[PDB]
């Protein structure tokens, strides 16, 4: 006979002890552990709600992978690359580039907890977490690898995080802030709770819905399998938060959640927003970006956050306004400066699409539509020089994404600036400035790409110079309109 | 004499880096910014372009130069049309 | 913000099951193991969002019967892509639930 | 001007290999972007706390090589193949547990063996968890993804051993409920003399933050000591006390242990391409060996009592 | 360490012994064993070329199934049933109905060898063969089962072999003759060599090619996985044949192969022929039926048969002529009498399709085209009574398939009749008559469906009476034109 | 006139179940169409040789039930789940073989044990193959697909045991090359007195062609005898001779054996719904028991020598 | 008086069961067969329909009856047009 | 029958690999392990017909290198949907071949 896990599980996490040969603080240094002075004994209350054990883990993960790879193998000849809308192909390129090596970085966040968390259950669940993120990094390198021979842009599944391309810098600045750059408890709160229970569902399940509509089952099956692991290891954050609250650290906990959610939001707005509302073919848009946000972030995540005893973020109303507006401007920017992306942005403004956008975002045509009108006119008149930039966008010193606002009939744009230690910083929102002010030592000497350009670090100081600095190794790699402006034939 | 500013043009969707000259008049600044906006993402229109510090109410005089303005490099300006 | 308020003020809990062989069995199980609760289902093709008010239980025994083959509770992880509510799980059942009522 | 290039058959960093890239090469190699910028490992302020940590404990390690990334796991394990291998080994162990329990193995061990198990075996969960924590630290600090991957799998193996020990501690307690099994292990780890050499060793090892010193002390000193002075002597004791399960269990754990030694030895070989590294590695081994030896002697004295 | 299979394999088949307590003939009765008087000792030379061992078998078959089921699960929502051409859906219905329970019957053929073959290697490979056919029967019930809730015609995946439907009788008469109705050596030659190395490739790989073109990867993946097992257990026949030849039984061996190939041919012509050249949408026809025949039967199978030392069948030239002609007539018949099928035949005679048929079969329009002209005219003039039959077709006393010929400009039809034991039999070819004459005790008192109709076994004696006799339990189950004559809109 | 019916949630023959049909029900039940027409099992001439065979040895069996198809494997195994189960058990056994070989288990057995193995163990490949042949016969003759499926899996298990025996015979011969291992088994099966009761038993059992008598003699008489008089005594002998591998191997084979007994006993229970069947089954057991008992006694006398 | 025959009609693709009468003239037989072929799969044409035993060269007289023909039930006939 | 005669008079041997991860590696392996033989490939999407004249060898070592992951010869059965020629297979390689030359 075998004894049920419930009977022996406690012994697997009975691993705290009282140090005698070094001090508790030497063993768990605050800068790495983030225990906020809460003594070892209090951490033994930590109780992970989504448990597993080693023999169950290897058996189940074996099954998960067999499925993912079997489906990929069975569909190699489904002509996805050849027959898919180019906007869908760009969605794949964007995803793998933005995600693959970041998953591998998350191994480090999990490792930080496995070594430095004072909670024994956390250290064990973080060990499975290390393994999960290893899986995710390896899957998301293996899957796009077969397309290298088709398209140099797929090289960026591996190359992106090794580059200074603007979006890769935005990704690294975020992940290095919430995953690899902070103590174990900060990781538990910012990565496992805020990012992994909050936002990743948008990219790994929301996008899976669009993938299924688009007929890309290899991809939909892959990312939904990945999320099954996320759903387990993300459950490390809640018990940490509850423990902090019980131990008089609610204010500190709340601030970390608020910071992480906002930082994640700005990144998802530039990555997932354009994909869901513009790149994905209209027929395959299961819901709009905003609709998915209301499902996943408001309906599910925010409700869970309240249930655990935290408060809605201070910036709630600003966040709601942003969901209506931000990604439309981010999309416009990514497309106008497409040559700096490693994917081919689709404009997504054919009349049929503009009607959809108007339905999903009343007033769209009188705002972003005004700029797209000018662009469309230029395209129809073959004035192609007017659809490519001759200067740099101004960039947020927090998110590393350009500073945008609402264009058109009710134009409104605001930059939030800050003098600090003899330097002038610029932020794309009140919250981004607030994030900086929460922890200036984390950020103060970081230089964004525009800062570097102005300081003489990018030579020559030209578009070509910047493109080389960003790591583009050939002309084919630079982004172009997904459809080579064929969409104009609809206008 | 190069003088970098960050400029938001009226009805555009973003703020851009525009390098002007220490001795440029606000009229010239506005034209250098307009270059990167009008007929690209912003419809051309009648009226006089003016320059103000970002979100400010006061417009700089048309003839005033960047040097005379007191602006610091990398500060943010708006380019707008007279109401 | 009326829209946002209404979206937040829900008490929906339950599994999000990814496309595959567990979708129909989990829906049926939710219905059987929570009598007198309305089960709602939102089909997004790549996943299905299954919910009840306040609490939703799935038992291993019922899921095994609806799936039609031997099944251990932990295997649900192969197809449990997300969930709404807090979770309490053991070898016999999984419970999705909220402590608060909004 | 840019040049026009055609699609590559693999990643740009592997395109120069003669051989077709393996699964292992594709998914394992050159993934630590944090080693690209020596002044700023992470994409933050160059003097952010974690940047200062990495600059000190990784970049400034006296263990130096100009191409750590070229390191190759001799087993070339990836996540997929690790799970295939370990589901095999773990299914085997779980089958042993099931069968030996059916045969009431624990009732047939020599008089008093349960007390030896309680004192010398069950508190191993503490030691194995220390190995797990320590392996995770080497993972996060190592300067190549191929090195870190070996550490990830080793962290998982340490938890595997911890879990074996937890399961058997509980199981043994069902036959012998009055031996303190599952109740007194923390006390023994903290206070029993036979455990104090090991505890001092691990507490000190866990505070060696230089990646190179962490690796050497863990994988070249502590872990080999555990094989020689804990695993193999327990097997001998088990044999003398009619415990036929423990030797089979330990044999499975020793397969993991030999694998950890294989990659470690391969890393040493890679490191030794730099002549300067022999004195560094040798110096660290000499530094830690006395602690390891005292730990072993104390443990063995306890096991013999 | 583990010892390689080559070192211990011989002991697994060292299982022959000299009986002492019963006689060799009692243990291996000729009627069940078919050893043709060849003594036990000679059978020990039997050497299966495609070996496996029990531990390898369970491990590999576990992997095969994980793939098949994972793909099915991942593609449930691909809208195959909803979005596929109805001709493709009928192809699925035909396949599962004709095949699923026949696979399960093949377990019995393998079992007959496992018990009664004198060759030890054969008995072991037949044991894996029993397991393989169990797999195939279970897969091909499980897969269509989900469509029961969609369409009562899918019930026939299970029901067909329990019915007296004409095609089910043709299938059972064939399978009961070559699989379940003969001695072990006959099974080895007729099933494993002739049917399983010869013809099944047409239905399980040829059809898989069309399935892949049609975008049905669940099905293509399934049947190609099934064929990987076939490729192993089919290798039992060759060594048997070689042993018979070495032991002076070439003539007997050759006759069995000749009989089995012809019997298989007539069945595949009515099942696979219409599927490949008419039901499968034109865009998805990887090759024509004849082209697939020349690849699989002539290029591969017949060449292998010669290599093993057998001769081309006596009826070679007749067979080649049949490949050009037979399935076109079989298709016409199945379609005209569609109401007696459990699938919905597609006519497949739109002008675009008729051009393809003319290209693949020069002269088609002056033959079958002449009848399709009359039918098409009737459809375009709404004379629907003229597109449904009011009598029975005459049926072959061997194949159980109606008696056909070449229609149109060079009309030629021949029935081959035979008086035997006070009864008049009719055959659709010289070879079918020859098959009967090879073994009349196997066939002589069998009554085909028309024989039963004339003898008063089918009441009432009407179309409806026959349809009820054939097991149709509701009106929806009876076959209709796949497209409800929508193809006429192309004419 | 025909009636209009709507789609069913499952096969028409299962549509009347209260429960949702299981995988087992869907793929296992009511597949023998050869039982539909009593005058013509197979779709050929009603007096074709195989039709005459089935009419005599299946349809006319004195073991009678009006609904054999309702039989249910208590384990409800299908091909898919059998392979999952057995890949588990077989991976375990293969791991035992590997580990015991590494430890040179065979060198440590008691003096002369190799000769006992050569005489009493290696010729088991003949007995197990007889079980395999016999199981295949019950498969082909049984009057329900759910019965035949149990027989298919039992035929496969018999080959599993045969293969274990072949592997170990060869392996043992590597350490003991002068004991006739792998060379003399046919001679022993044919001529050694201790094997003659078993050989007479199996040759006679293999010529019991009535499906019911085949089932009863095989599964209710022969197979239980093999458990009691061969498997378990070999384990005892192995224990006395320091062979620690054989008992673990036999324990795995006994899991298969108990499974065969479980379905058999379930078939008996089904059959006994017809009161007439008790005397038929009891009569067949009484007929074969003497042969089974003599087989066991002869074998045991040999094992004891 | 029912008399089943199997009949192949000229230019059709198959042989069918057609039940005629013992006393039918070959002219009537031909019409009963034609019913199941002409305007279904065979184009109507001018000419006189004749009956012959399958593959035979001799045509039965138009006025001859099935009874007078010597045909046995279930024998095969062709229905063809005069050359 | 010219067409039929020509189709019969071939000496093509080799594996038919079903769609999946073994297609490209087997083609490459056929090329490497049979130097100086022309390898022909017919792509039918659901399967690929790979052939050489008279004899075609696939070694486990080469296939493992081209596949890029550990591989035992027997595993080829997962993807070997059919083959032309007679077969001789062991743990080290598979040989497809004809005894006769047509
Ligand atoms: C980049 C990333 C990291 C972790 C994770 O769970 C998802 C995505
Ligand atoms: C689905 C599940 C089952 C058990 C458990 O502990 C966690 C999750
Ligand atoms: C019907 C059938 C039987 C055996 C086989 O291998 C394929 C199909
Ligand atoms: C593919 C293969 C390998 C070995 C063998 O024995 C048979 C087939
Ligand atoms: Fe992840
Ligand atoms: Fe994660
Ligand atoms: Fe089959
Ligand atoms: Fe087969």
């Amino acid at each position: 006979a075998m004894h049920p896990r419930k009977d022996w599980y406690e012994l697997t996490r009975a691993t705290n002890w009282t140090p005698s040969y070094v001090t508790e603080e030497q063993l768990f240094p605050e800068r790495m552990s983030g225990h906020m002075g809460i003594p070892l004994e209090k951490w033994e209350s930590y109780d992970e709600p989504y448990k597993t054990s080693y023999p169950e883990y290897v058996s189940i993960q074996r099954e998960k992978d067999a499925g993912a790879y079997s489906v990929k193998a069975a569909l190699e000849r489904a002509k996805i690359y050849e027959n898919s809308d180019p906007g869908w192909i760009s969605t794949l390129k964007s995803h793998y580039g933005a995600i693959a090596v970041g998953e591998y970085a998350a191994v480090t966040g999990e490792g930080r907890m496995a070594r430095f968390s004072k909670a024994p259950g956390n250290r064990n669940m973080a060990t499975f977490g290390m393994m999960d993120e290893l899986r995710h990094g390896q899957l998301q390198l293996f899957f796009p690898h077969e397309y290298c021979k088709k398209d140099r842009q797929f090289d960026w599944a591996w190359r992106a995080y090794h580059s200074n391309e603007w979006a890769a810098i935005a990704a690294k600045h975020f992940f290095d802030d919430i995953i690899t750059g902070r103590d174990a408890i900060s990781v538990a709160i910012m990565l496992t709770f805020s990012f992994e229970t909050g936002f990743t569902n948008m990219q790994f399940l929301g996008l899976a819905a669009d993938a299924a509509e688009a007929g890309d089952y290899t991809f939909a099956n892959l990312i939904s399998s990945i999320q099954t692991d996320e759903s387990r290891h993300a459950q490390q954050g809640g018990p940490a938060l509850q423990l902090l609250i019980e131990n008089g650290k609610r204010e500190e906990a709340q601030k970390k959640v608020d910071m992480a959610i906002w930082r994640a939001w700005r990144l998802f707005a530039v990555l997932t927003g354009p994909v869901m509302d513009y790149y994905t073919p209209l027929e395959d848009r299961s819901q709009s970006f905003k609709e998915f946000m209301y499902e996943w972030i408001i309906g599910q995540f925010e409700r869970s956050l309240i249930d655990l005893g935290l408060d809605k973020p201070w910036y709630w109303d600003l966040f709601l306004k942003d969901i209506d507006e931000l990604h439309h401007s981010y999309h416009m920017g990514v497309w106008y400066w497409r040559t700096t992306a490693w994917w081919n942005p689709a404009a997504g403004v054919t009349p049929e699409e503009r009607d959809w956008l108007e339905e999903k975002y009343p007033g769209w045509n009188k705002r972003w539509g005004r700029c797209w009108d000018v662009i469309t006119e230029n395209v129809l008149n073959d004035r192609m020089d007017l659809v490519s930039p001759e200067t740099l966008p101004s960039v947020c010193n927090m998110s590393q994404i350009p500073l945008v606002g609402v264009p058109g009939d009710d134009w409104n744009i605001e930059v939030f600036s800050l003098e600090h230690n003899g330097r002038l910083y610029h932020f794309g929102s009140e919250v981004d400035r607030w994030v900086f002010q929460q922890d200036p030592v984390q950020y103060q000497n970081h230089m964004n790409i525009v800062d570097r350009f102005l300081a003489g670090q990018i030579q020559p100081m030209t578009l070509e110079g910047a493109l080389k600095y960003m790591g583009f190794q050939s002309i084919e790699e630079m982004g172009k309109d997904a459809h080579d402006f064929a969409w104009a034939d609809k206008c | 004499s190069a003088f970098p500013v960050h400029a938001a043009f009226e009805k555009d969707f973003l703020v851009q880096l525009v390098v002007v000259d220490l001795n440029d008049s606000m009229d010239q600044v506005a034209e250098k910014v307009a270059y990167h906006c009008v007929n690209r993402r912003v419809a051309p229109r009648e009226g006089v372009m003016r320059v103000r510090k970002h979100r400010s109410t006061e417009l700089f005089p048309r003839d005033m130069t960047i040097a005379e303005s007191g602006l610091n490099p990398t500060e943010v300006i708006d380019v707008v049309f007279e109401e | 913000s009326t829209l946002a308020d209404q979206a937040l003020h829900n008490n929906n809990v339950g599994p999000i099951i990814r496309a595959g062989d567990l979708v129909e069995p989990v829906i049926e199980t939710a219905e059987i193991d929570n009598p007198g609760k309305e089960i709602t289902v939102e089909d997004r093709r790549a996943y299905v969002r299954i919910a009840a008010e306040g609490e939703l239980i799935l038992t291993r025994k019922t899921l095994e019967e609806q799936l039609g083959r031997p099944f251990n509770m932990q295997e649900l992880e192969i197809n449990l892509a997300s969930f709404a509510g807090q979770i309490q799980a053991d070898e016999d059942q999984i419970r999705f639930y909220f402590d608060k009522t909004m | 001007s840019f040049e026009s290039k055609k699609p590559m058959r693999t990643w740009s960093h592997l395109a120069e290999m003669r051989k077709k890239p393996s699964e292992y090469d594709i998914v394992s190699r050159k993934l630590h972007y944090s080693t690209n910028n020596p002044d700023s490992p992470w994409e933050l302020s160059p003097d952010s706390p974690m940047n200062l940590w990495y600059k000190q404990y990784r970049n400034a390690s006296p263990l130096k090589h100009d191409n750590w990334d070229a390191f190759t796991d001799p087993d070339q394990l990836v996540y997929r193949t690790y799970n295939l291998m370990q589901d095999g080994q773990e299914s085997y162990v779980q089958s042993l547990f099931d069968q030996f329990n059916e045969r009431e193995h624990d009732q047939m061990v020599r008089e008093g063996w349960e007390h030896t198990m309680a004192r010398c075996y069950s508190p191993l969960r503490y030691l194995f968890h220390c190995l797990q924590m320590s392996s995770a630290y080497v993972q996060q600090m190592a300067p190549a993804s191929t090195i870190s991957n070996c550490c990830i799998l080793q962290t998982a193996d340490s938890l595997r051993w911890l879990t074996h020990t937890a399961y058997r501690t509980h199981e043994l307690s069902l036959t012998y409920p009055d031996a303190g099994l599952g109740e007194h292990e923390r006390e023994l780890w903290e206070k029993e003399p036979g455990w104090q050499g090991l505890r001092e060793l691990m507490e000190k090892q866990l505070t060696a933050f230089d990646w190179g010193e962490a690796f050497v002390s863990l994988n070249l000193v502590v872990k080999p000591m555990i094989v020689e002075s804990i695993f193999k002597p327990l097997q001998q004791q088990a044999w003398e006390n009619n415990d036929t399960l423990l030797p089979l269990l330990i044999d499975s754990q020793l397969k993991d242990a030999e694998r950890h030694s294989r990659w470690s030895k391969a890393l040493v070989k890679h490191a030794l391409e730099n002549p300067d590294n022999h004195a560094v590695i040798e110096g660290w081994i000499e530094k830690w060996r006395p602690l390891a030896d005292r730990a072993a002697e104390a443990y063995l004295s306890m096991l013999s009592s």
